[PDB]
């Protein structure tokens, strides 16, 4: 929510992806968040 | 147990090397398979797995390590990274093959971009004249 | 054992920090000073320190001569930023014959 | 001037907000504050690299530091004036296409003077770079023209 | 072949009670260091992926695996990298742009 | 001497039971009942209880002392309301004072704590003109600040330079 | 959900008795599957399929061959719950 | 630098005294600390006592080297507890403390180059002495003949510009410029080869696999930064054989960090994966470097220090897992989440900074370097997406395949972590994460 | 209700307390000596240099702290010059 | 204490073609009535072949696998608590020994749990000897 939050308020493009990089590695963790193979290769598919 | 202890010796050249070499590597004398030693081979290396993936071993057998899916002394495949069951793995074997799905979908996109950009020229638009504007001098009229 | 050994442990009986695995007074001096001299020091009042360091770095003084170089150019005909380093009557202008084939870059 | 409920509310929010703030400067932070001095830091003008001698090194310091540090002031010079056009960009929101236009023009020279004097340096420009590249450009613009026009 | 299937079935069976005898083992556990099984597989699987060198000959299938994998991108990436500099640095050393109409003026 | 597990030494007991496919193939009866009789072992007739070394161990003495004045206020309304529902009142107390103390930090950060033009490296505010509707102060305005110099002026037209 | 080994039995006794192929009657937890009853290779395959959809997890091909009559159809079902009681 | 290398040098008789290594470690940190209140430091040469003295680079790069040796300290106890001579540990440490301390703080070219070869020697004796296994002798003489086979010339390099100026101070030698071949060979191909280009890199993974913690931190997060501080120096009065010869350079180095982005991809030893990592975003530092845009070198010396501490930082939990799994690899340390659960916690918190983490110094550096590289040509646009993409597609896969999923199911019981283990990692990331309030000391050193 | 089979996390919450007794040791004379800088003695006000007055080092900065370490600590810019 | 054997019959492979073709034939037609006509229709489709002999019936198969390997769905039906589905290893469970490794403090929450752990240790320990020696 946080990482959403910087994305939102933010006009730069430095900023910007201070926002998305930090969304896309929330993302991926709680892609991998259960403990499974296809869990994992979801999370190497949504990182990448 | 070191490297210099365990580790891969030269290419046999003998039927009697060949067999002491599978019974170096837990590997039945039929199973050993030495790779072909062509400047980029594993000499003394078995070639296993090489299937269409380690997933496709069966899940429901007491392997003994089941997050690799092995034996205890079972030997590691060779390429064991690429055939792991992170990248270039299936369950069950694919449908079509590999230029199957790449022809049908560069065709659909062919045909796609095709079809609008050939349309680009020519697009739908209501009966509206112009949008009117008070630029400073334009003396535009009604129809009063 | 039983569950009167567990429901009221031993002191005596230590989980180890990561220091000194021999005696407990080492451990319990170690995991202080170290904390100390790490978390408080470096990191909270250096961190103190440089939030009210000086400009070293000459970039606060910078920003107040560019609003002073901007207030007193715009007052004046001359342009903004001047496009050249010197005054061009100081630029000495060898001759054509004098460089004779010299390499010129621009 | 509570003209909407929505402003009143606002207005009465910001005066909720604006009493305890300026109670504690007004009441507790601007008495017991002392009254120092601190002063604008003003340099003189150290003798430039055209005076300087070839083995001199001592007056190569001199002049390579106020290079750097006329590149400075030059470098807030154009940011400042950056910012000056994006507060013409914001203030005039719906018209920034005529009121931000001259700003943008002095900007646009500003940035074309900066590249005339420091561009194509590199990392490393000392005063005898910019002198050796305001020499060269000169000899250009005496022989072949201006820059951009051909030969 | 079903006699080495069976052969097989029977190493496989005494690796088995050789793993469980070893991995769920009280005093290998309670000395409380810690560490793996030893497994012939994943030591000759490293010694494998680090000495590798050994088994290196010079031959065209593998001179043309590091020429055409390694060194003939370094070489067309070096060429179109000179190439392109060479004629932007000629188009800026000649005169042909403004200082005003140039791109990346570092501003 | 130091124990990092205590003087109990560590071992494993559960067998190679907890396996899924060590199960639905064939197993010894007297494994049977060592799985049954661990499953019975796990199950707790009661919850984990409140031991006050843990909570000392763990509780640092200078979170103790800004945590005691709220804990006052948590012991004297214990009682009344029960020990869960007054630590409600207990917790969202606490933190309507940190969000109050944030937001007038904040109110007096950029009410009077701008970037000034001395400096660089303040949360430099620049506002965009209000709209003026019919019923306003003013309704045939032009915008003002229209001289150059008075755009991003950061309280330089204010200097005593 | 809580399983015990009545319910699997009445479970498994159920089905059974809801197939048309078995007769409701000459139906015991001992009785074997091939020759004591009329079911040819291919019934087999049908029960294991029913006790899959029943059960909610699908059993393999060599344990279709290790299971032969109810009792330990209920042992297997019993051996993935992990009731035993 | 007089008052720091006198406390090392009165600090070296505390390892005679028995029962000091934490105390060692304590005056340390507080050496730290004092250097953190020294910072007055701009563009020239400041503090400036008996040919020692320092810019804002080489006071970046003595805080960084005073940071990496006390955590270097703090990461080896397994020297303490089982006695493995700590004295000669701490010795060889204070000594080669005081050996990198002097190199940076060298006003002239030939100190840099004399402590520089000195600081060759307690690397070599780390490896061949608190290693643990066979190939340590592989290891320091790659690391050793590596270095000295391209470092010998360059001496002869130095006379040749000592003879042409006359000094070796590093302001003098601003002013001239020189048009030799041979002597931009010379001069270059040793700090090409101590900072791994791709061609070159060799030593680098030999020397990273073989070493102790308190060893691989040293050759990770410094030690290559003295192949790029080298050449911070040099390419001042090189610039127009630089412009001669960047290209194939830049051309290595791009095309390199996607080769070697593609190699970590296919390994499965997990301290040869962050030693391959360590290649790859120094050839980042290394392609920036030789664009000679001002940008370039901010950028380049941004991501030196924050690379330095990023990578001590993953080479710290390279070791947490190998104490306690015996033996390093993907396939024993699979999934490490349901082990140490709060260990994973560092563990992301640092593979994500070798990649771009969002507020952390890493991306700063990468923000900026990338930049050069694209004012530089549009042709290097293509090896640049590549190089960016599968560097997190590798450094993704170390967190990704070492803390999630099954568990090994053939391991013994081991310790878990410890109030030393996660403090360790703390002080890798919050100056990651700290410095970048004020990131002008790490950007601005012109 | 059943046990669940979690790893030890004592260590990493006396990690924490440990952290943050430290973090908040260090905060509190900071957060003290913050205060009464800007409470009791004063930022700077800004003025005209006189004709007369040649300033010292430490008089071009605002901040009562950046002139106590620039005056006492840190030497000056003409030293290192 | 057996696992499955490598080798397979053809009884067997008939089976497993059974199997599959009906969790095909399922996953095709998702109504009970429509997939139980069909399931009688692939009945007399594999009852109609059992008359033949071995080398027919070896063809058959083969031809049967090769079809349902053409006809085969997208996305199969499959069990998410068993291997194959997406709910399959949702958590894994640490062993028990990390336990062993807590706190005293922290193991003085459950004291009556971990003395019958002990309990249990004991009794492990002289399982182990008397299954796999000393
Ligand atoms: C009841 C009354 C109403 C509620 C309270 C109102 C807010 C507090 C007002 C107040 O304290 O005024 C006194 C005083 C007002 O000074 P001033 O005359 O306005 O300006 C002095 C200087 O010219 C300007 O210098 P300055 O340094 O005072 O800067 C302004 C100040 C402004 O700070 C604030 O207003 C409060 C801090 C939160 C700001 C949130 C912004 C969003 O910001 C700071 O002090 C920055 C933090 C200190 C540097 C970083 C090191 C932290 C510790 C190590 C880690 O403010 C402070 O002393 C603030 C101290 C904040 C840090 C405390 C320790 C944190 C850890
Ligand atoms: C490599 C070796 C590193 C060793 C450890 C270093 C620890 C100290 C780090 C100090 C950096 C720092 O934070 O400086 C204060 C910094 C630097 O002070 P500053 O505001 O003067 O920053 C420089 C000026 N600008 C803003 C233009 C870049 O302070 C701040 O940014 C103010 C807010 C601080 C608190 C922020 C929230 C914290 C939670
Ligand atoms: C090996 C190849 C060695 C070539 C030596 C050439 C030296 C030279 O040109 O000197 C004369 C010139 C002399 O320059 P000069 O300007 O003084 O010329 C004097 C001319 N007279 C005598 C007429 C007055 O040297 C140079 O131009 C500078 C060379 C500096 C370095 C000398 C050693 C070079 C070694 C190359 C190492 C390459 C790195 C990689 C190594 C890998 C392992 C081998
Ligand atoms: C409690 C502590 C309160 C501290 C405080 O008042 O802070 C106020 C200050 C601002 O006030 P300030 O900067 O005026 O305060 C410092 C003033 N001096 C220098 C005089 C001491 O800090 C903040 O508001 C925190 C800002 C954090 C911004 C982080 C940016 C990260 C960007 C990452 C992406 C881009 C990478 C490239
Ligand atoms: C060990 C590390 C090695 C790093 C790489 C080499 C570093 C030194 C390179 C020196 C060459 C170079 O860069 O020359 C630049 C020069 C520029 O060209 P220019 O001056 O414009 O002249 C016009 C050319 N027609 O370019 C030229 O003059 C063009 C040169 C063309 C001939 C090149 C011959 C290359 C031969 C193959 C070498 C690589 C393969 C070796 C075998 C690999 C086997 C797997
Ligand atoms: C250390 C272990 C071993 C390492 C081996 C790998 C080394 C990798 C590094 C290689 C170094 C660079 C090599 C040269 C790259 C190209 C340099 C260059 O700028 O070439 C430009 C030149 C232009 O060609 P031209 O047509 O003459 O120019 C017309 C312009 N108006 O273009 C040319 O001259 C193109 C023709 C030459 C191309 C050479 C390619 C060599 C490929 C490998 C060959 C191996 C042996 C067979
Ligand atoms: C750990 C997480 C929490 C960190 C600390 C957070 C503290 C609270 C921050 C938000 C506070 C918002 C409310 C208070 C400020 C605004 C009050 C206000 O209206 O002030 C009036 C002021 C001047 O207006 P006037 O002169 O009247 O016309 O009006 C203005 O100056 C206009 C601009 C107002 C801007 C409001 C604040 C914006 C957010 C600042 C965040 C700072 C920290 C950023 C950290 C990023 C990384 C996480
Ligand atoms: C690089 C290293 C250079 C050589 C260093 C030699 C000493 C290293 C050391 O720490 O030795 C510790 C050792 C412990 O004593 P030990 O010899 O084991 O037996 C006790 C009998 N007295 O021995 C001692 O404590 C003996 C101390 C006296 C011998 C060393 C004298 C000083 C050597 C130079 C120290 C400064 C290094 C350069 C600056
Ligand atoms: C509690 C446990 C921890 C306590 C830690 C206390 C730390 C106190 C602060 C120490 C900061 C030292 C920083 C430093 O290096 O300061 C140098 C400075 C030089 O002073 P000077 O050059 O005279 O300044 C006038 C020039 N304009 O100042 C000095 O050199 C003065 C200090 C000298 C110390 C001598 C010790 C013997
Ligand atoms: C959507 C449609 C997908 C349909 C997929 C299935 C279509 C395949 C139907 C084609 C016909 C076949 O493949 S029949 C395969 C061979 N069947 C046989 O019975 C082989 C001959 N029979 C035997 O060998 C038998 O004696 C045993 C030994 C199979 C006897 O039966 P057990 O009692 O099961
Ligand atoms: C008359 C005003 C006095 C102000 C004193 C401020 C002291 C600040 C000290 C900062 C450095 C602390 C290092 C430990």
């Amino acid at each position: 929510v946080l990482s959403m939050m910087l994305l939102i308020i933010s006009p730069n493009l430095i900023s910007i992806l201070l926002g998305w990089d930090g969304l896309g590695l929330v993302s991926y963790c709680l892609v991998i968040y259960f403990q499974n193979i296809k869990s994992y290769n979801a999370g190497m598919l949504t990182a990448l | 147990g070191w490297n210099k202890d365990y580790k891969p010796g030269p290419y046999p050249q003998t039927e009697k090397e060949r067999l002491a070499a599978a019974k170096k590597y837990y590997l039945l004398p039929e199973e050993y398979k030495p790779y072909a030693d062509d400047g980029l081979g594993y000499g003394d290396y078995p070639k296993l797995g090489y299937g269409l993936g380690v997933e496709a071993k069966d899940s429901y057998y007491p392997w003994d390590y089941p997050e690799h899916k092995r034996n205890q002394h079972e030997p590691i495949s060779a390429d064991h990274d690429l055939y792991s069951e992170d990248r270039w793995s299936q369950a069950e074997p694919p449908r079509y093959s590999n230029a199957y799905y790449f022809a049908c979908f560069l065709g659909v996109m062919s045909g796609c971009l095709a079809l609008y950009y050939w349309l680009d020229d020519k697009k739908m638009y209501r009966p509206v004249a112009a949008k009117q504007y008070p630029s400073p001098g334009v003396k535009h009229y009604t129809f009063e | 054992l039983t569950t009167e050994d567990f429901a009221n442990p031993s002191p005596k009986n230590w989980q180890s920090y990561g220091f000194d695995y021999k005696d407990q007074v080492e451990d319990r001096k170690a995991t202080k000073s170290t904390f100390f001299v790490t978390v408080t020091l470096c990191l909270v009042w250096g961190s103190f320190y440089w939030a009210y360091l000086p400009d070293t770095q000459f970039r606060n003084w910078a920003q107040r001569e560019g609003f002073l170089e901007l207030r007193r150019r715009e007052l004046a005909g001359v342009d903004l930023v001047s496009p050249n380093y010197v005054d061009p009557a100081s630029i000495t202008l060898p001759s054509d014959e004098d460089l004779g084939d010299t390499e010129i870059i621009i | 001037e509570p003209r909407s409920p929505m402003a009143s509310f606002a207005e009465s929010v910001l005066n909720v907000i604006d009493g305890p703030i300026t109670w504690f400067r007004e009441s507790i932070v601007e008495p017991n504050q002392q009254k120092q001095n601190w002063y604008h830091q003003r340099f003189r003008r150290v003798p430039t690299i055209d005076q300087c001698y070839t083995d001199d090194a001592v007056c190569r310091f001199e002049a390579d530091q106020q290079f750097r540090r006329d590149r400075m002031v030059d470098n807030e010079i154009v940011n400042i004036l950056r910012q000056r056009f994006e507060d013409c960009t914001l203030y005039e929101a719906p018209d920034h296409m005529v009121k931000c236009r001259p700003l943008m023009d002095q900007y646009e020279k500003a940035t074309e003077n900066w590249f005339i004097k420091y561009g194509d340096l590199g990392g490393y420009a000392n005063a005898k770079t910019a002198y050796m590249k305001q020499k060269h450009r000169l000899i250009w613009e005496r022989r072949h023209g201006p820059v951009g026009s051909g030969m | 072949e079903q006699e080495f299937i069976k052969r097989k079935h029977e190493a496989t069976l005494k690796l088995r009670q050789e793993f469980l005898k070893q991995s769920s083992n009280p005093y290998r556990h309670a000395t409380g260091e810690g560490g793996t099984v030893f497994d012939a597989g994943l030591a000759r699987f490293q010694a494998m992926r680090v000495s590798n060198y050994e088994h290196f000959k010079p031959t065209g299938k593998s001179f043309r695996t590091g020429l055409f994998a390694v060194v003939l991108p370094i070489a067309l990436y070096a060429w179109a990298l000179k190439a392109e500099r060479d004629g932007r640095e000629e188009k800026y050393r000649t005169g042909q742009v403004a200082y005003k109409d140039r791109q990346f003026k570092f501003i | 001497g130091a124990s990092e597990t205590g003087g109990v030494k560590p071992m494993v007991i559960a067998g190679r039971m907890v396996r899924e496919r060590e199960r639905l193939i064939g197993m010894s009866p007297e494994e049977r009942a060592w799985r049954k009789q661990w499953l019975k072992d796990q199950e707790l007739h009661h919850g984990p209880r409140k031991v006050p070394a843990l909570e000392l161990e763990l509780n640092n003495p200078i979170k103790r002392f800004y945590r005691a004045p709220l804990d006052k206020v948590c012991n004297v309304l214990e009682p009344v309301l029960g020990f869960q529902r007054a630590y409600t009142v207990r917790f969202w107390t606490g933190k309507a004072l940190l969000a109050l103390t944030g937001i007038y930090a904040g109110a007096y950060y950029f009410k009077y704590n701008q970037n000034d033009w001395t400096r660089k490296g303040g949360w430099r505010v620049i506002h965009s003109r209000k709209q003026c509707v019919p019923g306003d102060e003013g309704y045939p305005k032009v915008s003002d600040r229209s001289a150059p110099s008075d755009y991003a002026a950061r309280g330089f037209n204010e200097s005593p330079l | 959900p809580p399983l015990s080994l009545k319910l699997i039995n009445e479970r498994v006794l159920l089905v059974l008795k809801l197939y048309d192929k078995i007769d409701p009657s000459k139906l015991n937890v001992e009785s074997h599957f091939i020759n004591d009853l009329g079911l040819d290779s291919l019934d087999h395959v049908e029960v294991i399929m029913a006790m899959e959809d029943e059960f909610g997890f699908e059993i393999p091909d060599s344990d279709a061959e290790k299971l032969l009559k109810p009792a330990d159809i209920i042992k297997y079902v019993a051996d993935k719950e992990d009731v035993y009681e | 630098m007089l008052k720091i290398i006198f406390f090392l040098l009165f600090l070296i008789p505390f390892c005679f005294i028995n029962n000091m290594y934490w105390m060692v470690q304590i005056m340390m940190f507080f050496i730290s600390f004092i250097f953190l209140l020294m910072n007055n430091f701009m563009n020239y040469w400041s503090e400036i006592s008996y040919f020692l003295g320092c810019d804002m680079l080489s006071y970046g790069l003595i805080l960084l080297s005073l940071w990496i040796c006390s955590l270097m300290l703090l990461a080896s106890e397994m020297i303490n507890k089982h006695n493995n001579y700590k004295n000669l540990f701490l010795l060889n440490i204070i000594i080669l403390l005081l050996l990198l301390i002097l190199t940076f703080s060298s006003m002239s070219l030939f100190m840099f180059y004399l402590f520089f070869e000195s600081s060759l020697i307690p690397t070599l004796f780390l490896i061949l002495g608190w290693g643990y296994q066979p190939e340590r002798l592989q290891a320091g003489l790659y690391l050793l003949f590596y270095t000295l086979l391209v470092s010998l010339p360059m001496l002869i390099g130095i006379f040749y510009v000592m003879n042409k100026i006359g000094s070796m101070n590093f302001y003098l030698m601003n002013n001239f410029m020189f048009n030799y071949d041979l002597l931009y060979f010379c001069l270059l191909c040793a700090f090409l080869v101590k900072m791994p280009m791709f061609l070159v890199h060799l030593w680098l993974p030999k020397a990273h696999v073989e070493a102790p913690v308190s060893g691989s931190m040293i050759l990770a997060g410094i030690m290559l930064k003295l192949g790029g501080y080298g050449m911070l120096r040099v390419i001042s009065f090189l610039q127009l054989m630089n412009l001669k010869y960047s290209f194939v350079w830049i051309s290595i180095s791009l095309v390199g960090g996607v080769l070697v982005s593609l190699v970590c991809l296919r390994q499965t030893d997990l301290k040869a994966l962050i030693a391959y990592s360590s290649v790859a975003h120094m050839g980042i530092v290394l392609s920036g470097l030789l664009t000679m845009t001002y940008w370039g070198l901010c950028g380049s010396y941004t991501l030196m220090i924050a690379h330095g501490l990023c990578s001590s930082g993953l080479f710290c939990l390279a070791n947490v897992s190998y104490e306690r799994l015996g033996s390093r690899s993907m396939l024993i340390n699979k999934g490490l989440l349901n082990f140490m659960p709060s260990m994973t916690l560092w563990w992301f918190l640092l593979s994500s900074a070798n990649m771009a983490a969002p507020p952390t110094l890493n991306l700063l550096g990468e923000i900026s370097l990338l930049n050069s590289i694209v004012s530089w040509s549009w042709i290097s646009m293509i090896l640049l997406s590549f190089l960016s993409f599968f560097s997190a597609a590798y450094t993704l896969y170390l967190y990704s395949f070492s803390q999630h999923g099954k568990l090994f199911s053939g391991v013994y019981s081991f310790s878990s972590g410890k109030i030393r283990e996660y403090l360790l990692m703390l002080l890798h990331w919050l100056p990651l994460n700290l410095l970048i309030l004020k990131s002008e000391s790490f950007m601005l050193w012109l | 209700h059943q046990m669940i089979i979690k790893p030890s996390r004592f260590q990493w919450d006396k990690f924490k307390d440990l952290l943050h007794f430290y973090v908040m040791l260090g905060v509190i004379p900071v957060t003290a000596l913050v205060l009464y800088a800007n409470i009791f003695v004063g930022p700077a006000q800004l003025a005209e240099i006189p004709e007369g007055y040649e300033p010292k080092h430490w008089e071009y900065e605002k901040h009562p702290i950046s002139r106590f370490i620039s005056r006492y600590i840190l030497n000056s810019d003409q030293q290192n010059y | 204490a057996q696992v499955p054997l490598a080798i397979v019959s053809h009884k067997r492979q008939v089976c497993s073609l059974y199997k599959r073709a009906l969790r095909n034939l399922e996953s095709w037609y998702d109504r009970r009535n429509v997939y139980r006509y069909r399931a009688v229709q692939l009945r007399a489709r594999f009852d109609e072949n059992r008359s033949k002999d071995l080398g027919e019936g070896i063809r058959l198969l083969a031809c049967g696998q090769r079809e349902l390997f053409e006809t085969r769905h997208f996305q199969p039906r499959n069990f998410a608590n068993s291997a194959g589905g997406c709910a399959f290893e949702r958590e894994v469970i640490p062993p028990d020994w990390v336990l062993d490794y807590w706190h005293p403090l922290e193991k003085a929450q459950y004291p009556e749990y971990f003395a019958k752990r002990e309990q249990r240790k004991k009794e492990f320990v002289t399982w182990w000897e008397k299954q796999y020696g000393k």
